[PDB]
């Protein structure tokens, strides 16, 4: 059949988010909150376009603005991250609520110093309106056209010519 | 014999059939099919005497062996096709898997050695239960399943089970293994005409239920398992012998009888598709089939058999049976010839 | 691949408390039993209740097996339907438990 | 170092079934009004050494084996499913965490009546296989009865691993909301061991009659860990104690107070009554319990929808 | 397909062969009838488990209960046979023959 | 209907027990009116990603950002 | 025959369960949803044999995704072919495809 | 030799049939059944079927076939050449099916049928926070209207046909 | 209690999810690299 | 055993005997390992060496009327110089009922065989000539 194509690596090489686990999860609601419209670009493309090598870029874009989330964690209030990631990461589950003390001590760091609000509960959850340049891909399946229906009936139904004509009957 | 729990039980056999018949899902078809002979078990144990279970242990066996196969066939079939629709299969060892399964379930030779013997050792209502009603579930499978069938191994199951058949009717006296040697020939007639055009199995599958009906009703009436008490019983009720000699004459396909109506349209079916020997043998062995017959009226109606002393008292009680829908299945087994075309309601 | 290492050393050390308790004793030399019950010729009894009782300990497990996936399906959509469906599934199995009650099938082993 | 957990696992699971032989001694001594061993060491602290190397010098039984291989291969499965059985206990982690901890549980615990049919079937004698086919039996309705009341249990917790009843089991205890399904279990753990007032493996004919002295301590020491497992499993799910996720011993010691006292529980009740008769047990299912239970089986999977307490999967 | 596919159609067709010429009793045709049932069972399974057909779990639960009370039905049968000639052999299934 | 239920809760206390929970069991889910709140509780709890709509021009009950007003809010579980 | 009570008085019984694409909780997708989803549209009230003889390529494909018999065949003489390369050893492997490249996040 | 784990085990489920292919008792044929039951969960398991292998544990051993030995124990009272003739005759097949697969890694018997390891058809996504056929099960009570009731309905018959055809009268 | 618990732990357990669901665009970028990044490597490797 | 029947059909008729003769005995050959099979199968043998005995005669007695009537076929349709005639399938059907009765010990059942046979062959030349189809593919 036919070739497939791949792009190489030189579209593939970008900074890497080289964080643990609790990294990301202490910081995850204000990732939402802050980034969110690159990431809602990026998977709209990746949820209409069904391929990756349609969107690399588009995640490229997300893979900068997280890096400035996390430069905005760094430079202002690094240590009370500290404490939240180190606290979450003791525990082999990662449970939130084991952690309540410093969450609120990181939020009202944050809320004094940048003031990045804590999403409420169904406020991540809901669908979104994205603002998209891309064209509506017309063939996303990359399907053929299909095949011709066979014609319906049409017309009157007339009534039976000449009987049954089974070898002798007329009725 | 509680008559609540055998309400439910044939409720329960008529559930699992139509199961079988309405479902789209072949884990449905296996479902009415095992729930169908769950409930048909304790019908063939009801008079509660060892060969009964001689015959429901054999029953047990070849059906749960058939079902088996059948999950073989479906599991393949899934495998190759990825989805359930009751409709043509993907793979050619489902399709043969299918067919001896299905063949093992409605007791088609060389998988017939089941059909003589468990008839034999059930009262007549349970056979006449097993020798009529089963029938009807897979062929709606086999119906259901028609471009992907093998026509090498349906041809093949189906002239050896009308050969068979015949030649196993030929010798036997009993009247239970006579009648399941008959279902497995007309079973075998039926079959043979499938891949060409199914209203004529439908048709002969309705015309074999109500004369196979006719039989059974008739021998649960005259209380008559074996040749010489059917010949003993034109004391009794000569009316009875007159109604048996003719639905015998209707069995063996002899015009102006409703049993010339399918086997002949059968062969109207044959030589469309260019097939001419095929016809022709499977008339031969209706002909065998039509000789057992004759000598089962020669043994009854046309004769005189010599009776016993105790007949007398026998002709002071009027026949006290409930003779449930006998005319009806009477007429409409002799004079539905003038109305051969209402096969056309089958398509 | 750790579940199956425990399995395997458990397993190992019933092994080898076997072998303590099968082959150590034989190096002492006390003695051959030559030796030369209640039941004397006769042939086991089939005490039918035994099996009775058997299959409808199969059946009802069947059908607590059947009865099993409330705590996954507790989550789902549908509430009305799953309620009415464990509803009338346990209401089965009172059913048949009433008629395994009414046929005789308690007495003689209560 | 999975190993080494293993072997800390395995070996205080033989001191602590050796040790309930003993305590059970000077308890069952003391409760009636006499004294338990205390002449081999200080308290009786050497007895179960002396029993243990009494069992493993003494020469067999001799039974003329119908099954060599069967006969080999009962006490050897009896052990491992009591041994390999205690791995999912969450105290306050477990050795291996499955998802469906309970469940395996129950699935070998059904089929733990695989070594009494072996006994049974390893013994020419059919009035032991008689006792065999009674005490498999009663064992299999009694699993159908522990099989709907831990299927009550965990739609309440409404997920199937062991290590979120902890969580589940932190304002209140299980015991709490879930007493009448806690008075059935605890006749449940009573009875499903083989124990007085329901022990007919002792009244009449064991099932283990020509077995050998060493296969019979070996089955001894397996039945008395599925005692210290079955007391240890009902400590862990309906008297769930405070679990620090940073101060862990505290819970150690906490539900090993509960298992401790739940087996002098165990000592007591086996100690105040008689025996049974097997219609009497079976009556005491087949009529009692399991109506009961069902209905108790139905309640409790109508109530958190109609509370809107169902508790979350995760 | 994958070899485990191939491996439980040469397990099935070894049950059948089992299954059809015996010279014992009806156990030993039930238990290769139980070797049909697991073999199709491990079949199921690993069919529904590795194409994520999510809602065909369904499938292999059903696919054993159903044929499970089946096979409590046959065992009903063999203690009727126990019932009748003392053995359950099937040298002793010789009286319909005539 | 007076003297029968006394005597079957004499003679057999457990059946007459568990047949009434059974019917508490039976008319409470439907009587009690909390059900609809455990209907909301499963209907909104969100397993999969909520994948954002593609913006043609003309929705106003849909936002462009979590934090806004417009949408389905979960505060009832909140307060209860 | 096939009675169709389902399509008579509209009501689904088994219609979800019947084919691998349809509706699941929580809108899990199978390995094959795409192939069989373009096989149904391709294979749609045209009747069997149309179907078999017009939508092969959709078939065969959604067959291949079922069964990976051509990526078994490729993958099979592509790891022969290094098992031969490293019997005469006129090819060594990469470092990357070794378990020492570190590796992308 | 770690890789094709299922598969060894494969090998030793079809070793598990033949331990009661022969069939030469009862006793010992449940025994090499259940050999094989476990054999084969121990496959099923190996695919991330938890909930379907403690299925086979739960019921098809441990609730089952204790009912099979049950009833086996019944009958065949204590104390074949043909029985090990076909025990060597199966173990020739499994081998040289064994040698097959693994030197030419293909063979024909009615399909195509590779040798290859089965490591190469897995998936490497997530299902989130829920294991797949673990809500698979569950969805039996939400969308498994009709097959619930046909389940019951069976169940229930099977009840009355052993409280009816074991009665004797 | 334990609908007062239940409660709690459901609204835990909505916030993990959405902690999860927040997280897994990055997560989805990574693995769409990782995936790319090894096919081209393997085609590379096939080719040469 | 259907490339066989191929096989034995793609030799022409009075050309070359030897591959016509084998095809025929090896058609014979397995005819006979069925019938046996079945009959080994239906009728329980006294013994092993009884049931091979039985086995080999059946086998043998049809390999021989196989490979008699190929070759009283091949000769005659040597002899005549005719192909396409019945004449050589009616002969050689006749040969192979005269074998049949000769293994059989009988002389009637000899002549019944002659006749049935070749009026078998026959129509199995007739089918060969004239295209019939007992197993016709649905065409209508």
């Amino acid at each position: 059949p036919g070739i497939v194509e791949l792009p190489s690596l030189e579209d593939l090489k970008v900074q890497e988010v080289k964080v643990s686990s609790s990294v990301l999860k202490a910081a995850a609601h204000h990732y939402g909150a802050q980034c969110d419209k690159p990431n809602k670009e990026f998977m709209l493309c990746r949820w209409e376009e069904k391929d990756p090598r349609r969107c690399l870029e588009e995640g490229k874009l997300v893979n900068q603005c997280a890096l400035e989330f996390f430069r905005q964690i760094k430079r202002h209030c690094a240590e009370p991250f500290t404490e939240y990631w180190t606290c979450i990461d003791y525990s082999g589950l990662q449970l939130f609520r084991r952690c309540r003390k410093e969450q609120a001590q990181f939020d009202k760091c944050v809320l004094d110093k940048l003031g990045w609000v804590r999403p409420d509960l169904g406020e991540l959850s809901k669908v979104t309106k994205v603002k998209t340049d891309r064209p509506l891909p017309e063939n996303p399946y990359h399907s053929r056209a299909r095949p011709e229906p066979n014609p319906e009936v049409e017309g009157d139904l007339k009534p039976a010519r000449h009987g049954s004509r089974l070898f002798f009957w007329t009725m | 014999m509680n008559p609540i729990i055998l309400i439910i039980i044939l409720m329960t056999v008529m559930l699992g059939t139509i199961i079988v018949m309405i479902s789209t899902h072949w884990l449905l078809i296996w479902i009415g099919f095992e729930m169908n002979m769950l409930a048909i078990i304790p019908i063939m144990m009801k008079k509660h005497n060892p060969r009964a279970t001689e015959a429901s242990t054999k029953y047990f066996l070849t059906q749960s062996t058939a079902s088996m196969l059948l999950m073989m066939a479906i599991i393949i079939n899934l495998m190759f096709s990825g989805q359930w629709t009751v409709m043509k299969l993907f793979n050619p060892m489902a399709s043969m898997l299918m067919t001896m399964a299905l063949a093992m379930k409605l007791g088609m030779a060389p998988f017939h050695f089941w059909v003589p013997e468990v008839t034999q050792g059930i009262p007549l209502s349970s056979g006449l239960i097993l020798l009529t009603w089963q029938k009807l579930a897979p062929m709606s499978v086999l119906y259901q399943i028609l471009p992907s069938i093998n026509l090498d191994l349906i041809l093949t199951l189906s002239i050896l089970s009308i050969t068979i058949g015949g030649w196993g009717g030929l010798n036997q006296t009993q009247l239970r293994k006579i009648m399941a040697y008959s279902s497995i020939a007309h079973m075998g007639w039926m079959t043979a005409v499938l891949l060409y055009n199914p209203t004529m199995t439908l048709l002969n599958l309705i015309i074999y239920i109500i004369m196979t009906s006719t039989m059974f009703t008739l021998f649960m009436a005259n209380s008559t398992t074996t040749t010489l008490s059917l010949s003993h019983t034109w004391n009794k009720a000569p009316i009875m012998t007159i109604l048996v000699l003719i639905t015998l004459l209707s069995m063996g396909g002899l015009p102006p009888l409703s049993g010339f109506m399918p086997k002949w349209m059968i062969i109207q079916e044959m030589t469309k598709n260019d097939s001419i020997i095929l016809p022709t043998l499977m008339a031969i062995t209706a002909l065998l089939n039509l000789y057992f017959y004759m000598r089962l009226t020669y043994s009854t109606a046309l004769t005189m058999f010599p009776s016993t002393n105790n007949m007398k008292m026998k002709w002071q009680f009027p026949t006290t049976k409930r003779m449930t829908l006998l005319p009806t299945m009477t007429v409409l087994s002799t004079m539905l010839l003038p109305l051969t075309p209402i096969l056309s309601i089958l398509e | 691949m750790n579940l199956m290492i425990t399995l395997l050393t458990n397993f190992t050390l019933a092994t080898l408390l076997v072998t303590i308790a099968f082959w150590l004793p034989q190096l002492n030399v006390y003695s051959e039993k030559t030796s030369p019950d209640p039941m004397g010729s006769a042939r086991l009894p089939f005490s039918m209740k035994f099996f009775l009782v058997a299959i409808t300990f199969l059946l009802f497990d069947l059908e607590i097996a059947l009865l099993l996936p409330l705590p996954w399906a507790s989550q789902t959509t549908n509430l009305n339907t799953m309620l009415t469906m464990a509803l009338l599934l346990i209401f089965l199995l009172a059913v048949s438990l009433a008629y395994e009650w009414t046929q005789k099938g308690l007495e003689w082993t209560e | 170092m999975f190993m080494i957990n293993v072997l800390t696992l395995i070996i205080p699971i033989l001191l602590a079934v050796a040790f309930l032989t003993l305590v059970e001694r000077k308890v069952l001594g003391y409760m009636q009004f006499r004294k338990g061993p205390n002449v081999v060491g200080p308290y009786g602290l050497l007895q179960p050494i002396a029993d243990a190397i009494k069992l493993f010098i003494k020469e067999p039984l001799r039974p003329a084996t119908s099954s060599i291989s069967m006969f080999i291969l009962a006490p050897i499965l009896a052990l491992t499913l009591a041994l390999t059985m205690w791995i999912p206990l969450p105290m306050p982690y477990p050795l291996i965490n499955m998802n469906l901890g309970v469940l395996f549980m129950l699935a070998m615990s059904s089929l733990a009546v695989y070594s009494i049919l072996w006994s049974g079937w390893a013994s020419n004698s059919k009035y032991a296989l008689i006792g065999a086919l009674r005490a498999v039996a009663q064992t299999i309705s009694y699993e159908v009865t522990l099989a709907i009341i831990l299927l009550s249990v965990l739609l309440m917790n409404g997920s199937f691993t062991l290590s979120t009843l902890i969580i589940t089991q932190e304002q209140v205890w299980l015991i709490f909301p879930a007493w009448p399904l806690a008075m059935m279990w605890f006749i449940s753990t009573l009875a499903e061991t083989n124990r007085a007032p329901f022990d007919l493996t002792e009244g009449e004919s064991g099932f283990n009659v020509e077995y050998a002295a060493g296969p019979f301590a070996l089955f001894f020491m397996a039945e008395y860990a599925n005692i210290i497992m079955m007391n240890i499993f009902t400590t862990t799910l309906f008297l769930g104690a405070f679990h620090n996720p940073y101060m862990p011993e505290l819970y150690t010691i906490n539900f090993t107070i509960k298992s401790l006292l739940l087996s002098i529980t165990f000592l007591w009740i086996r100690a105040s009554y008689p025996r049974f008769r097997y219609d009497q047990l079976m009556h005491l299912l087949w009529k009692n319990f399991l109506p009961l239970t069902l209905a108790l089986c139905m309640w409790h999977v109508s109530l958190p929808i109609l509370l809107s307490s169902i508790p979350p999967q995760t | 397909m994958s070899l485990v596919y191939m491996n439980i159609m040469m397990a099935f067709t070894v049950s059948l062969t089992g299954l059809l010429m015996y010279r014992s009793h009806l156990m030993s045709s039930l238990l290769c009838l139980e070797g049909m049932m697991l073999s199709l069972f491990i079949l199921a399974t690993l069919m529904i488990l590795n194409s994520h057909f999510t809602l065909a779990s369904m499938m292999p639960i059903i696919l054993l209960v159903f044929a499970a009370c089946e096979a409590a039905l046959g065992l009903s049968l063999l203690v009727m046979v126990s019932n009748t000639y003392g053995t359950d052999y099937v040298q002793n299934l010789n009286l319909l023959q005539c | 209907v007076a003297a029968f239920l006394k005597n079957v809760w004499a003679k057999e206390p457990v059946l007459v027990a568990s047949f009434a929970i059974a019917g508490l069991a039976v008319i409470l889910p439907t009587l009690s009116p909390y059900t609809k709140y455990s209907l909301m509780i499963n209907r909104a709890t969100p397993y999969n990603y909520p994948v954002p709509l593609r913006d043609d021009g003309n929705m106003p009950d849909v936002p462009s950002h979590p934090q806004d007003p417009q949408g389905p809010s979960l505060e009832w579980l909140k307060r209860l | 025959p096939f009675f169709d009570v389902q399509k008579k008085l509209g009501v689904d019984l088994d219609h979800w369960m019947t084919i691998q694409s349809a509706e699941q909780p929580h809108r899990i997708p199978a390995r094959c949803h795409a192939f069989e989803k373009e096989w149904i549209e391709c294979a749609h009230g045209i009747g069997s044999i149309r179907a078999e003889k017009e939508c092969k390529i959709e078939f065969e494909d959604f067959r291949e995704c079922l069964l990976r018999q051509k990526t078994m065949k490729r993958l099979n003489a592509i790891k022969r072919q290094r098992d031969k390369l490293i019997k005469e050893g006129k090819y060594t492997p990469p470092p990357h495809h070794s378990g020492q490249e570190d590796l992308r996040p | 030799m770690m890789t094709y784990i299922v598969f060894i085990l494969s090998i030793i489920f079809v070793m598990g049939f033949v331990g009661f292919s022969s069939k030469p008792s009862p006793i010992y044929g449940g025994l090499g059944l259940i050999v094989s039951g476990g054999v084969g969960c121990g496959i099923v398991l190996n695919f991330g079927g938890s909930f379907l292998g403690l299925m086979v544990f739960l019921i098809y051993l441990g609730g089952m076939m204790v009912v099979f030995g049950y009833t086996t124990a019944m009958a065949t009272e204590q104390y074949n050449k043909v029985v090990l003739g076909t025990f060597i005759t199966g173990l020739l097949m499994e081998f040289l099916m064994v040698y097959y697969v693994l030197k030419d890694k293909e063979v024909e018997i009615v399909f195509k049928f590779n040798g290859m390891g089965d490591w190469v058809i897995y998936d490497t996504g997530d299902s989130g926070f829920f294991s797949e056929e673990a809500m698979g099960i569950a969805a039996l009570y939400s969308y498994g209207t009709w097959l619930v009731i046909v389940t019951g309905w069976s169940l229930l018959i099977g009840v009355v046909v052993i409280m009816e055809i074991t009665r004797g009268n | 209690s334990m609908m007062r618990w239940n409660r709690e732990r459901r609204r835990l357990q909505i916030e993990d999810f959405e902690a999860r669901i927040a997280l897994m665009p990055l997560l989805q970028a990574e693995k769409d690299r990782r995936v790319l990044q090894m096919l081209r490597e393997n085609l590379e490797e096939e080719a040469t | 055993a259907k490339t066989l029947l191929h096989q034995y059909w793609d030799i022409p008729e009075g050309t070359e005997c030897h591959r016509k003769t084998y095809a025929a005995t090896s058609i014979g050959g397995a005819s006979g390992l069925v019938v046996s099979a079945y009959s080994v199968a239906l009728k329980t043998p006294t013994s092993f060496l009884e049931g091979v005995a039985r086995t080999g005669r059946y086998t043998f007695t049809a390999a021989a009327i196989g490979a008699i009537f190929g070759l009283t076929s091949c000769i005659s349709a040597q002899v005549r110089e005719k192909p396409d005639d019945p004449l050589n399938y009616l002969i050689g059907g006749c040969a192979g009922g005269l074998t049949l009765g000769a293994r059989t010990r009988s002389y009637g059942i000899g002549a019944a065989a002659c006749a049935y046979m070749g009026l078998t062959a026959a129509l199995v030349k007739m089918g060969q000539l004239e295209g019939w189809k007992v197993f016709a593919e649905p065409k209508v």
